[PDB]
């Protein structure tokens, strides 16, 4: 099987770290006895010195490939990297073959202990610009409601984290969904049929939906404060509801790897809500769900509690076993070992956290879709922009009714600008597909003379400016 | 995929104290309130490993109609953060939501040791767990408990409540009825022949177990196919392949307890002509007449202690004494003693003293008396608590031990006055039987009984030999055979 | 860059043994229906080190392309919380996924050995643990178990049963031409000569299970290149092979002698009777035992000695040894005396448990005073005493097999302090005194030393051997002892 | 610091088996290849404390020129038996990354104890480690293992048997004229006068270690 190009890089490197000689080395110059022998990646030691609080999957990946393979002959590779199961195993391999008769401990989940995972798949979120997201809560500043989004974009190595790929976005779809002042809820029939012809367009131009956005501001006076403060130390993180929400979005979307048996495991997928900070301001964090136990629980056993910070735990109906959960919290008097013998349990701590950030103004590698950031999206019916051809005149025009190639190019990178063309299709498939790679590759001067020579250019610009 | 019901041959008579016990009262809630009883919450099986332990709670459970919660011994306590009293919280919670069901604690004696043998902190958290769950049962919930263990003096002895264990049930080593039972119901899918005779291996496999007798049949059948082969027809397992099992292979005797009734019939000891109704009184007359010392009042003396010359007394004197009984012998020796020096010095004959009246009929014998109370009986004794641990269990064992099942203890020493005289007490050994020197009216008869299996020319006067023999005793009358064995093979060579 | 089935010799009756009970449960599986009976699994290989017992299982794992696991005696076995309860079942589900498949544990006796010193630990639970693991295992012809330890005797007898390991097999020693096979082995790949011969090194290599062979052939590598100062070609000689036996101790690291002292019938002076006596010992009934069954009786248990020291208990006492070379074994008188009291009955049992077990063997005993002390402990009043090293031994020679090459000699130098129950017929029969040699035996005694020695022939043998006027035997080596710093005398 | 192989004698007639022992195998590899053996991995030294255990390596090593990887045997050992089987596996790792190199460890007898009567320690999960480690990578590579110890007989018996250690040098007190060659090292730079004696001074000791 064949995994994903950035997956096979971070596999080849060994990412050690490299020490130097010390006081308390005894040995030559020409050697290396403990304290500068070369460190490994996954040791969280060296993790929690740089403030880094988790232990970088590829690097997680090296040590248990330490305890798979070892000095000895083994001649198994057997790379034990699976999804841990809860469910029970019918067959069970002794004599309660039906488990309406009989369950024995070699087939009964344990306990959960909710130990926290120590290993995050996506370990830094980047953004491209800053006028993109500025779209995205100006709907907001419109029609006064919360809002919906998928995030489309790719991934590429991390230099700061040891052994680390991060997160790239390009850009952001919004499905159509019926806006609600408190939370919002929209079917999911129309949004998988919708998403289901982006992903075609998203193919030929190297996107894929990869993440997904939803905004929380709760304004305050709309004066000198910005919003409130919803999510605190005190309050709820994530509130239960948008858990399992994340949770269908991971299973639908898996990553593959070659390690596990079932082909796929550890799904790269992130989950960023707008809330806003402590003091003044609406800056965004994201968290993405833990594949430990929370991953594979979510196709039996997650209810809805009146508690943000909790989520209830229900009872078993012939086939849905499930074991206790427990969890530890300090008590009136002291700190105590495990008390949960009872219902709406947190779900904070299956929560592990990423670090977003934006990149520098002065320099980059490429950022592939800045053109205007201002064009009418394509669901955005709550908001006034959602035009009809009567915008492509306003928009674009073949600037001032014969366009400079450096100032007609510039404009025709946009993404909704190039899913709103398609959908009429009247270019041929073969002519769209180079015109969606003109726009988003570089060397496109020979090949958007190409475009404009081409008869599909010209019907499109006449049957434009006879329409209004 | 299961066993049956009727797959367990010897075992009728614990079947039916357990069928009526966890079958009866699970399937008719009925019959038990009306007779104002309340049904046992909890069952003990325990005996000799390869018996049937686990076997019989598997068959028991499956054609009743039941829930037959599973639960192994070692499975559980290897968690981590203390998840195990959780596991078994949710083993008897979900079993009384879906009543009737069973459930079969396998391997309990690997849970609950005694408390002077404790180990960390997690033993002690699983082990008040069980007794505080076993108590919560008392709702008549219909759910019956069902714990197999192997050795039942390292359990905890806080199990046996009124509640908790009332009832146990011992397993015994089947006889020669019951070892051919089991011998039906393992060949019955194995192609046999027609030279093979189940009644003679029976009789010849005596000290053998319920799982020694699967190694019986499946030996001869893989010995017959390394026969068959070269270039699967027919396969009948011959004699010869069975009796080829009874040399290589052997029985569950790996020097353990033993198990065996090696026993000589009379006249194998030379003369006896007085001294044989000497000891028909003390084998034979309690098993054949018991209601003499009931309708009297007295206690059957169980112990006879031998002393006598040398060459004869250890065994064979007191081997052809139970001719009659020929039930397993379960002795002590020189290598049973103080091995290890914690612990194990009586609690190996603790399972000695308590199994002789719970798997009656056995006869224990004692020899080697200057070996294990010598100097700590004595006016010195011991000075400092190291061994004094082996001359009080034998003494308060004996007074705690009343004659209501077939006991039988021998006592053989090669010096009667180096044991302790609390061995020697009054109402324990009030028969004396002093075995004497052969004399020339019975050594002659010796001289005929150890060459019984010999080509002897009757020509000869054995007479002759024992006349030059008075201060000779057994041991140099196999002297002088020995070496007219040496040159008689020397002629042939 | 894998071993294979031709890869190592010597043990071809164990190998084609162990063979069926891998390849028929997979190969073909077929034979076990219709019969009634399930295919084994357990298979158990013990002996000495050095005798290649992960060799051969490797060599079948390779051969036949199964699914091979590997479970280390120290490594899987933890104290944190019961993690070796949940590592051996982790291992066996592994290997249950994948079938065919095989497993390994070696150093058995590691893991979770006889009760008879711990008796409390966790050990008592790891080894219930693999009870139910074992005997779990309804998927037929999938996994076959193999085992290799050192000491059969310290692993608790639960596992010596139907169904978790049966079927043992004891990898014994090569000596019946094997060496010659391990040496067909290791040698063809070196550079050989014309001098060099194989049949003329397995003769001389007593013992030699094989590992110490292969330090042979690379030891002898290092006398060839030892002498370049330093285009190439080296070889090897007889001489180096010759070098690496004297400058190279066999496997004898642990006890000191244990095979022979390299003596032979004609070594000790005079005694023809004794010589005559002695091929009545373990000599004679050995390739006839079914004699003694015809006749329907018992052989003799025990000849005992006593008399004058130094008239030959050292020689003829080794001479057994190499009359028929066969499993000796070397223990001296209070070295069976330990110093703590409860091993004071164990440590006869051990050494007993090796003469059944090493059948056909040789035990003797010298100063016997020490361990008879006939009048059963001096004092007492002490927490042990010296009354079970002598009432275990009487009771244990007792409870062993007739068929099974046992018996006992004796070496003493003090009639009075032995027990009248140690001299009994059955354990001890022939009250046989040595004697002092007369002037027609005290010619030989000095003929045992001028055997290797070249005497002059112009001295004369007997004039030396007139001088003793009820001498020993021991004596004439004095003499002998005294002219070998007597003869030089000039040569510095 | 930069120790040779003219700092110590005494041990001349071994120091020149060790120089065929650790220096022939890697600077001549190809040498065992014509003879079809494998080149020895092992060789462990012995005898009295403080006759220069410590700094026979290091003057074998400097010499050479190879690397030079050192495990203290009573500082992996006092871990919680759990870091000291990834110290040995990073230690057999680095070591072939850049051969040629030598491995010297010291003290083995606090990592290998013998089986005895005194149970109770954890004897065990190390040493193993050390047994699969050394038996395999022996596919000609330039690593040699060094190990010293004070007493040679408290070593388990299981090293000392074949592949792992098989060679062994009895370093023990020098002679009158052993004595003799490290007193003119030893004072080769304190500016005596010529009062001073040498071979009464070495014959007047007797019984001093280096
Ligand atoms: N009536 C019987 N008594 C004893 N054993 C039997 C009988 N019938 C069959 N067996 C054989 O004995 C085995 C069952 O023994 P079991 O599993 O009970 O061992 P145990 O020592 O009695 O208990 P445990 O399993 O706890 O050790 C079966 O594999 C079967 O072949
Ligand atoms: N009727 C008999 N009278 C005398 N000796 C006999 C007789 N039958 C057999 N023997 C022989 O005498 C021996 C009996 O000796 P035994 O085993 O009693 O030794 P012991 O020293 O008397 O026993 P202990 O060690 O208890 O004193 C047997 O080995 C047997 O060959
Ligand atoms: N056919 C053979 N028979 C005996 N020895 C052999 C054979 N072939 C090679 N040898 C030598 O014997 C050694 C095999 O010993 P091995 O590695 O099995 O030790 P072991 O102690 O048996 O293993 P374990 O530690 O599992 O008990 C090898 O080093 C090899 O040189
Ligand atoms: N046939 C012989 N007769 C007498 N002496 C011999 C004979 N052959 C060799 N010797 C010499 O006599 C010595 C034998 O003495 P031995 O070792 O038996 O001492 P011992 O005191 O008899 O033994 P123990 O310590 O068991 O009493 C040998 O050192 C040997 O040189
Ligand atoms: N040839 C020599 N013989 C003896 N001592 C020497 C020699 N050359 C130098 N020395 C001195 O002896 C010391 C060597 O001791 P070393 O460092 O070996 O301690 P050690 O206790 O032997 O090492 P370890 O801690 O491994 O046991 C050096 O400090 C050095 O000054
Ligand atoms: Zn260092
Ligand atoms: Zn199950």
């Amino acid at each position: 099987i064949k995994e994903l190009a950035v997956d096979e890089e971070l596999e080849k490197e060994d990412g050690l770290i490299p020490r130097q000689k010390s006081k308390l080395c005894k040995h030559g110059d020409r050697g290396m006895c403990e304290y500068c022998s070369p460190l490994p990646p996954w040791d969280k030691e060296y993790h929690e010195k740089n403030k880094i609080k988790h232990i970088s999957f590829h690097s997680y990946l090296k040590k248990l490939n330490e305890n798979a393979n070892k000095k000895e002959n083994g001649s198994s590779y057997i790379s034990p990297l699976s999804e841990p199961d809860f469910r029970i195993n019918k067959r069970c391999h002794n004599g309660h073959e039906p488990w309406p008769r009989g369950i024995c401990s070699k087939c009964q989940p344990s306990a959960i202990t909710l130990q926290q995972q120590e290993f995050r798949m996506v370990d830094h979120v980047e953004f491209q610009k800053s006028e993109i997201i500025n779209e995205f809560i100006q709907a907001w500043r419109y029609t006064g409601m919360q809002r919906f989004g998928y995030m489309y974009g790719s991934y590429s190595k991390y230099d700061n984290t040891p052994l680390g790929i991060k997160a790239v976005v390009e850009a952001i779809y919004e499905p159509p969904q019926h806006d609600e002042q408190d939370g919002l809820t929209m079917d999911v029939e129309q949004v998988k049929n919708e998403m289901l012809q982006i992903d075609r367009q998203a193919q030929e131009m190297g996107l894929s939906r990869i993440g997904l956005i939803f905004t929380d501001l709760s304004d305050a006076g709309a004066g000198d404060g910005s919003v409130f403060c919803k999510r605190h130390k005190d309050s709820f993180f994530l509130s239960s509801l948008e858990v399992i929400m994340a949770a269908r979005h991971q299973t639908r979307h898996p990553n593959v790897s070659k390690y596990s048996e079932q082909g796929f495991f550890s799904s790269k997928f992130v989950t960023c809500v707008i809330s806003g900070n402590l003091e003044g301001e609406i800056d965004i964090s994201s968290y993405q769900v833990s594949t430990e136990a929370e991953a594979l629980v979510t196709a039996d056993m997650i209810s809805g509690s009146t508690f943000p910070s909790m989520a209830y735990i229900n009872d078993t109906t012939d086939e849905r076993y499930v074991p206790e959960i427990f969890y530890m919290k300090s008590n009136e008097y002291g700190i105590t070992v495990k008390e949960n013998a009872k219902p709406a349990f947190p779900v904070d701590y299956l929560l592990v956290t990423l670090t977003h950030g934006f990149p520098n103004t002065d320099t980059e590698t490429n950022s592939k879709f800045v053109s205007s950031t201002g064009f009418p999206w394509s669901n955005r019916q709550a908001m006034g922009q959602s035009q009809d051809y009567q915008e492509l005149k306003k928009y674009l025009f073949n600037v001032a009714s014969s366009g400079d190639f450096n100032l007609l190019h510039e404009k025709i990178s946009n993404f909704h600008l190039l899913l709103y063309i398609n959908s009429l299709q009247i270019l041929s498939p073969d002519e769209w597909k180079l015109l969606i790679e003109s726009a988003v590759k570089n060397e496109w001067e020979e090949s958007l003379l190409k475009l404009v020579s081409s008869a599909g250019w010209q019907t499109l610009v006449m049957i434009l400016q006879e329409s209004g | 995929n299961e066993v049956g019901y009727d797959d367990i041959g010897g075992c009728r008579k614990q079947m039916a104290q357990i069928r009526e016990m966890v079958e009866l009262p699970l399937r008719h809630p009925q019959l038990f309130k009306a007779i104002g009883i309340k049904p046992p919450r909890g069952v003990l099986m325990y005996g000799p490993p390869g018996t049937g332990k686990t076997l019989m709670a598997r068959a028991v459970a499956n054609e009743t109609g039941a829930f037959f919660f599973l639960i192994n011994g070692p499975e559980v306590m290897s968690k981590m953060a203390g998840e195990s009293e959780s596991n078994l919280r949710k083993a008897f919670e979900e079993a009384e939501k879906n009543a009737p069901a069973i459930i079969f604690i396998d391997e309990i004696d690997s849970i609950a040791p005694k408390r002077d043998k404790t180990n960390g902190e997690v033993e002690r958290r699983v082990v008040s767990q069980l007794l505080t769950l076993m108590d919560g049962m008392k709702a008549r919930s219909n759910v019956v408990v069902i714990a197999a263990t192997n050795r039942p003096n390292s359990i905890d002895p806080a199990l046996r409540r009124f509640g908790r264990f009332d009832r146990e049930v011992d397993i015994g080593i089947p006889d020669a009825t019951g070892r051919l039972e089991v011998l039906r119901i393992h060949t019955k899918n194995m192609k046999l022949a027609d030279d093979v005779d189940l009644e003679a291996l029976a009789a010849e496999t005596h000290g053998y177990v319920g799982a020694d007798i699967a190694s019986l049949c499946s030996e001869a059948a893989m010995q017959q196919i390394r026969e068959k082969m070269d270039l699967l027809d027919s396969l009948g397992v011959t004699m010869d392949n069975f009796r080829f099992a009874l040399g290589n292979s052997n029985p569950s005797a790996l020097r353990e307890t033993v198990v065996e009734s090696v026993n000589v019939t009379w006249d194998d000891v030379g003369g006896l002509d007085e001294i044989k109704e000497e000891l028909k009184e003390t084998v034979e007359y309690p098993v054949l007449h018991p209601d003499q010392y009931t309708k009297f009042g007295l206690s059957p003396s169980k112990g006879v202690l031998f002393y006598g010359p040398p060459g004869t007394g250890k065994t064979l004197l007191a081997k052809a004494v139970a001719t009659e009984v020929s039930a397993n012998f379960i002795s002590v020796k020189g290598p049973e003693l103080l091995s290890m020096w914690y612990g194990e010095s009586e609690s190996n004959i603790r399972d000695i003293f308590d199994k002789a009246r719970a798997a009656a009929p056995t006869v224990v014998f004692l020899d080697q008396l200057d070996s294990i109370a010598k100097a700590r009986g004595g006016s010195l004794g011991d000075a400092g608590g190291a061994s004094d641990r082996v001359v009080n269990q034998l003494l308060t064992e004996m007074d705690g031990m009343n004659a209501k099942k077939n006991v039988f203890v021998i006592g053989a020493t090669n010096r009667p006055d180096q044991i302790d005289p609390a061995i020697l007490r009054p109402g324990r050994l009030d028969q004396l039987i002093y075995v004497p020197l052969p004399d020339e009216n019975a050594r002659l008869s010796i001289l005929n009984a150890q060459l019984r299996k010999t080509p002897l020319e009757p020509g000869l006067e054995l007479t002759a030999i024992a006349k030059a023999t008075q201060g000779f005793s057994g041991a140099d009358l196999l002297y002088i055979v020995q070496r007219a064995a040496k040159y008689a093979i020397k002629d042939s060579i």
